């Protein structure tokens, strides 16, 4: 509000000191220092009561910080002379403000993931002596929490020192169940990779030991309500995270034992009645996350194994099962699943109101929660229930084109669709109609569209193929070893012999009278199509003599001799595909027309391209 | 104000919880339960067997006498002997399952899977004399199974391929391989989990001795690789170095350890390292030792990870009839098995990437280890991380940007993980980098130093604008994955409060150009930046060094 | 029981099915050849996990009986299971009689 303008003059100041030029990282200490004062006023004026509240302001604050030691890695390692570095002191004060901001994930992920920024390449710079300087710590700090976890059992315990310890241990777990991206290798237990830690096993130690916590505690609290139902959101977070998380698909795990773990902890959490608050759709997420994870892989009879629902059943009442509302709903869909799944589909029935086979229901009615949305605005909540709902239709499956295609020209499968020249009308009715200037955008969708849809045309030929069963390239997207331009074809159709798409693409683009300013973007994606087109492709004849430059030699050479080293590089890679045709390249002019081209570029920065072309 | 207990805290018996996990223990692709299938097993060579009142009679159910030994040592032990009567017991009928001649060993794969779930349930109290009895069990069990990892790398012109096509016996020795290694990473992560004052327990020279027999068989030269036991013999090599990091009495270990041992290792780990990840030949049978391949007849996932498809899981079931009693196995015909998406061929290039990082990320776990010189600690790991940092930006540039598979960003943060394995190499280990071995890589250093000394030039992206088509040029895949993660998975990706999908429309940004090899972060060009231009040694003059800055400008 | 050589359970291991070709009361499949106390066993690990004492008690009761009962209720049949079955269930029965359940005594 007041200080809002003190950070845009703070961030300004940080960028002042950044060096003489625009380089600046200076990973050393310098024998001008004087930003000491406001790294210690950044946390100084941050354990406040007042606007913390405020969401954007705290951002700034934070993210100012986050800068200032992006620019200066000198800072962590600066050595806080009382018997370490001040990283130490950085992190439980970064985690007396992440206990006050406990239970707002947005809160602790924006926090945690730029502590991994912190940790991962910062400590990069120097390892051994600073490395195990702070994953001692880290482990310090945790046996100190998992150290005083053992005296509420004696009960001499306080309330909310009993209270933040648990909450310290929360947010201590909950840094260190993020993926691999936010902390790599920085620390000592997620040293291991494949999905694979000394994390995994001392969490488990330490996950049973909160259990016997819990079982030992005695406490029906709504705060303690609000707190249990945190590790279980951690325990679902800290699963999904390590799957391999595909494209579209349902993101495979990797560790059984680690999927055995989650299932029959939150099974154990709710066979002791534990996490019961009002409207919290947490553990219902946590359900139907998971059950989402086994919808119909392998993992299905793990789940049905290591979390039974079976036994809750109480067909005839309203309170269908027991222990709150939406929860309950939640598993009432799983269980529906389950059930559809179970049995014969015969039984079975699509009733058109939500479109979901259902059975034969029952004599009562019971099916209120099963196939109506239940939410008060619960986003998340409402489109994991219609995945739930959704993917047993055994519809059409989801694939990367037509995806892209349904993003773009929205509802377009209404139609045959997977009937190859209507999607080409309409690609060519939208790149002649339904640009002015402001598809700047839009138009790179519809060049990526026409890139692949170019090699979907080449898998003609290849009288078996459809629009669904093509996910990526079996040419451009996988590769083999060696030579790549042997699994190229010389007698591979033409581009403008065979092609309308390659027509289509000389009508618009090739013959556009403002080629010298697409944009960058769009340069880059008529790059990518050309090379799509030229790769499938036999490209045209460069040069008839008439000076003639065929529009894309043309491109190569506006595109060659470009500012930007991207479009450098990836003007490079379309220059073999001219190499290389028959009735083109047969006797070898291409050849030599592109030997005297490369013959002819002494600029010094299109050396790296140039070299690599000649290769 | 002090929480009050739970007078009758109902503690659950951990051996009956054990047992139950024991019992309802299947594996990923089985019908049946892994008891249960040794329920379906006899042993009609050994017509008696009998080691601590553990009677098997000949045509005996196995997994009964299974069951007899558990539900009698439940009612005795505690926990840990209950655990370590299991494994000796198993152990020894494992053993003489194996040393016969005429005897089949179908058992022993699911003996072995059987063991490692006793192994790996508690390993709080799971004791390390016990560890250390069954891991040398595991080490000359599979120097008995000793000519599985051992098939030469070409067949004989006359090498015929007529055969009966079986696959029974190939699928139980696969098993009991894999199983095999799975379990020496089993016991070597639960010993990790074992604190850091109790080792030496677990640790002499035959541990070292056994599993250096066992690596040299698992990474081999001159025989066909199992892609499978390469992932778990170089994940013990880091469980190995990580645990020589993390305990204060790191000098009996390597005094226990000779450098033989050392650079044996490494100079297998170079010859992994120095292999290529291509798609479109993963699942071929091509040329040996650049391809790691995961042939077709080893597909299954493994106990750890789910390394496959596992196309193998439901002839697993059909190893056995199921309805009878026997030994002998059921039926698999070998060509069977084997076009509708080589997403199959991605995930287990998305393996491979994570199996590269491994090694060069126990390559930085040992020069931390080895912060003072020694016989490894030598140079090499200049020339062939070099080469590989090298090889990886520039058929990176070549062949993979535009390629849209889900493995570059992995693929491009393996180049930017080995630049840090570089460059601490070069600041705190100067001190053995000889005058020989740098002018032996001298061009691939600099270059790939200048790889990104070009990305300070920052004239593709200033903007938010055209970035985002780039990404839906090549980053679309990253979008399905932030948009399924922000639709599902995530409980802060909702309701977005206007300053965190700004940190997105950051970090997506900056990813998809670290995917299109300009604007890497300023930290990774200023490492690059103080090697080249650092005078700890002549890499350029002055009058050399102009010339690399003019093919940027400068 | 006193007498016969392997445990109640091993010898209901042993046993099949082949004239009921399916079974299924409450998630209790038998297939045909299917090993029968390897269903039972299923079904006692199944509810170990879930139910408390007398919930386990009277579901094996309710179970076993109805097993016990189209066992029965059969021509071909051989009843072979059903001496075992019911030994099965009054070691079931009078292992607790504290939380036995008295109108499962009555079932
Ligand atoms: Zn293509």
């Amino acid at each position: 509000e007041s200080h809002v303008k003190y950070l845009d003059e703070l961030i300004l100041a940080i960028k002042d000191l950044n060096s003489g030029v625009d380089s600046k990282v200076q990973i050393k200490k310098v024998p001008s220092l004087k930003i000491l004062n406001t790294l210690i006023r950044n946390l100084k004026d941050q354990r406040r009561n007042n606007i913390m509240k405020n969401d954007t302001i705290f951002s700034k604050t934070v993210s100012a910080l986050a800068l200032l030691l992006e620019y200066n890695p000198f800072l962590l390692v600066m050595k806080d002379s009382n018997g370490n570095f001040e990283i130490q002191r950085l992190i439980d004060d970064f985690l007396n403000i992440s206990v006050l901001n406990y239970d707002n994930y947005h809160r602790i992920w924006f926090m945690r993931r730029k502590l991994g920024s912190w940790c991962k390449a910062c400590v990069e710079f120097y390892g051994k002596p600073a490395k195990f300087q702070l994953t001692a710590h880290f482990e310090n700090t945790m046996n100190l929490y998992e150290q005083a976890l053992t005296e509420v059992l004696l009960g001499k315990t306080e309330l909310l020192k009993f209270y933040d310890t648990l909450k310290g241990l929360y947010i201590l777990l909950y840094w260190f169940t993020s993926e691999y991206s936010t902390f790599g290798n920085s620390i000592a237990f997620l040293d291991s990779s494949l999905g694979f830690t000394k994390f995994d096993f001392n969490f488990q130690r330490l996950i049973r030991i909160v259990l016997y916590v819990f079982d030992s505690c005695e406490l029906a609290a709504l705060e303690y309500a609000e707190i249990q139902l945190k590790y279980i959101s951690l325990v679902v977070d800290y699963v999904c995270n390590r799957t391999i998380s595909t494209a579209l698909d349902a993101p495979a795990l990797v560790c059984c034992e680690q999927l055995k773990f989650v299932l029959t902890t939150m099974h154990h959490f709710l066979d002791n009645k534990y996490g019961l608050l009002d409207n919290d759709p947490t553990m219902a997420k946590g359900i139907l996350r998971l059950y989402s994870l086994c919808i119909s892989n392998d993992f299905s009879k793990c789940f049905v194994d290591h979390f039974p629902i079976d036994q809750w059943a109480d067909f005839s009442q309203s309170e269908h099962f027991p222990f709150t509302q939406l929860t309950n709903k939640a598993l009432s869909i799983v269980y529906f699943d389950l059930k559809r799944r179970s049995l014969p589909v015969e039984a079975l029935k699509y009733d058109n109101k939500f479109n979901i086979w259902v059975y034969q229901s029952e004599p009562d009615s019971s099916l209120k929660n099963v196939t109506s949305p239940f939410d008060d605005r619960y986003k998340q909540l409402e489109k994991l229930r219609l995945l739930v709902l959704k993917k047993f239709n055994k519809t059409e499956r989801g694939t990367l084109l037509k995806y892209r295609v349904n993003q773009l020209s929205p509802g377009f499968f209404q139609r045959a669709g997977n009937d190859f020249k209507l999607i080409l009308n309409e690609a060519s009715v939208s790149i002649q109609t339904c640009f002015k200037t402001n598809n700047i955008t839009r138009l790179t969708s519809w060049t990526v569209i026409l890139g692949r849809l170019a090699c979907l045309e080449s898998e003609k030929f290849s009288s078996t193929k459809d629009m669904d069963n093509w996910y990526v390239c079996h040419l451009c997207d996988i590769e083999k070893t060696g030579n790549p331009f042997v699994r190229i074809n010389p007698n591979r159709p033409e581009a403008a012999g065979k092609s309308e798409i390659f027509r289509i693409l000389h009508s618009n683009f090739l013959s556009h009278p403002n080629i010298d300013e697409f944009s960058e973007s769009l340069l880059s994606g008529i790059l990518f199509s050309l090379h799509r087109i030229f790769s499938h492709f036999q490209p045209p004849k460069l040069t008839d003599g008439n000076g003639q430059i065929n529009k894309s030699f043309k491109l190569v050479q506006k595109c060659f001799m470009n500012s930007n080293r991207y479009l450098r590089l990836l003007s490079t890679r379309i220059i073999p595909l001219f190499n290389i045709s028959d009735s083109h390249n047969s006797e070898d002019e291409h050849t030599a027309t592109l030997i005297k081209f490369l013959q002819s570029q002494k600029l010094p920065v299109v050396k790296e391209n140039l070299v690599i072309a000649w290769t | 104000n002090m929480v009050p207990l739970n007078p009758n805290r109902i503690i659950p018996d951990e051996t009956s919880l054990f047992l139950e996990s024991i019992l309802l223990h299947q594996i990923i692709g089985a019908d049946l339960s892994t008891i249960e299938i040794l329920n379906r097993l006899k042993l009609d060579y050994i017509t008696e067997f009998k080691f601590k009142n553990f009677v098997i009679a000949k045509g005996a159910p196995i997994g009964k006498s299974i069951v007899s030994l558990l539900l009698r040592c439940k009612k005795t032990l505690t926990l840990d002997r209950f655990i370590d009567t299991l494994l000796e017991d198993i152990a020894v009928l494992i053993k003489e399952i194996s040393v016969h001649p005429n005897e089949s060993k179908l058992a022993v794969p699911f003996l072995v899977a059987l063991m490692y779930q006793i192994v790996q349930f508690r390993p709080s109290a799971t004791h390390n004399l016990a560890l250390k009895d069954c891991f040398l069990f595991i080490c000359d069990l599979i120097r008995i199974y000793h000519h599985v990892l051992k098939v030469p790398i070409h067949e004989s012109n006359m090498n015929l391929h007529v055969e009966p096509q079986i696959f029974q016996y190939e699928l139980i020795d696969y098993l009991i391989i894999s199983y095999s290694f799975d379990l020496l990473e089993g016991i070597l992560r639960v010993l990790q989990s074992h604190p850091k004052q109790t080792y030496m327990e677990f640790f002499d020279e035959n541990i070292l001795k056994s599993f250096e027999f066992v690596y040299k068989l698992a990474l081999t030269i001159s025989y066909k690789p199992m892609v499978n036991v390469i992932f778990s013999a170089v994940e013990v090599v880091n469980i190995i170095t990580s645990i020589i990091l993390n305990m204060d009495n790191s000098s009996d270990l390597k005094s226990l350890i000779s450098g033989s041992w050392w650079r044996d290792c490494i100079t297998r780990l170079y010859a992994l390292l120095e292999k290529e990840i291509k798609s479109g030949d993963v699942y071929n049978e091509n040329v040996d030792t650049t391809t790691l391949h995961m042939s077709k007849y080893h597909d299954f996932f493994g106990l750890i990870r789910n390394i496959g498809d596992n196309e193998l899981g439901g002839l697993i079931s059909k190893l056995i009839y199921t309805d009878r009693l026997q030994s002998v196995p059921r039926v698999i015909s070998k060509e069977d098995i084997g076009f509708t998406a080589p997403i199959i061929g991605y995930k287990m290039e998305k393996w491979l990437l994570k199996l590269k990082d491994e090694v060069l990320n126990i390559f930085e776990n040992l020069l931390m280890i080895y912060g003072d010189d020694a016989t490894i600690v030598n140079g090499e790991m200049l020339i062939h991380s070099s080469k590989f940092l090298s090889r990886e930006q520039a058929l990176m540039i070549e062949r993979y940007v535009g390629q849209d598979s889900p493995n570059l960003d992995l693929r491009c943060h393996l180049i930017e993980h080995t630049l840090t394995i570089i460059y601490r190499l070069w600041k705190d280990h100067f001190k053995q980098l000889r005058e020989e071995q740098i002018k032996q890589v001298e061009s691939q250093l600099i270059m790939s130093l200048w790889r990104f000394l070009v990305c300070q030039t920052e004239t593709v992206t200033a903007n938010e604008r055209e970035m985002r088509d780039h990404r839906h040029l090549v980053d679309s895949l990253h979008d399905l994955t932030i948009k399924d993660q922000a639709s599902y998975y995530e409980d802060a990706f909702e309701d977005l409060p206007e300053y965190i999908e700004e940190e997105l429309k950051m970090q997506l940004n900056k990813r998809t150009g670290r995917i299109m090899q300009v604007k890497y972060d300023e930290k990774f060009q200023e490492m690059a930046r103080t090697i080249l231009e650092s005078k700890s040694f002549d890499l350029t003059t002055l009058e050399e060094a102009d010339s690399l800055y003019i093919s940027m400008g400068l």
